[PDB]
């Protein structure tokens, strides 16, 4: 449930 | 267990490939979450999901928070040194 970014 | 350092190359039209979670104000380590199909970090192997990226190129990402380390990975260009670790 965490926030996720993308790299 | 062991840290180990990875590197990655790519070019300046790719992304590294992951996905992270995790930063300074959630208590947790900036973890990879996902690796993606076809990028720099599925080709060239020696990151996994569940790494916690203590470093990249000599830059530490402890302390952290989650923005703050997602800038930093996104800047680095060419030859990007991980040091990761699965605990
Ligand atoms: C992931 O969905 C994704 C990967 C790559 C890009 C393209 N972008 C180009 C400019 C530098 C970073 C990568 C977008 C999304």
């Amino acid at each position: 449930r965490l926030p996720t970014s993308k790299i | 267990g062991p840290i180990r350092k990875v590197l990655l190359l790519k070019e300046d039209h790719e992304g590294l490939g992951i996905s992270i979670t995790g930063g300074k104000e959630h208590g947790v380590p900036i973890l990879i979450s996902e690796i993606h199909p076809g990028q720099p970090a599925d080709r060239c192997g020696g990151l996994h999901v569940g790494d916690a990226i203590l470093a990249v190129n000599g830059v530490n990402l402890r302390d952290t928070k989650h923005k703050e380390a997602v800038t930093i990975l996104s800047q680095q260009r060419g030859e990007i040194e991980f040091e990761v670790v699965y605990v």
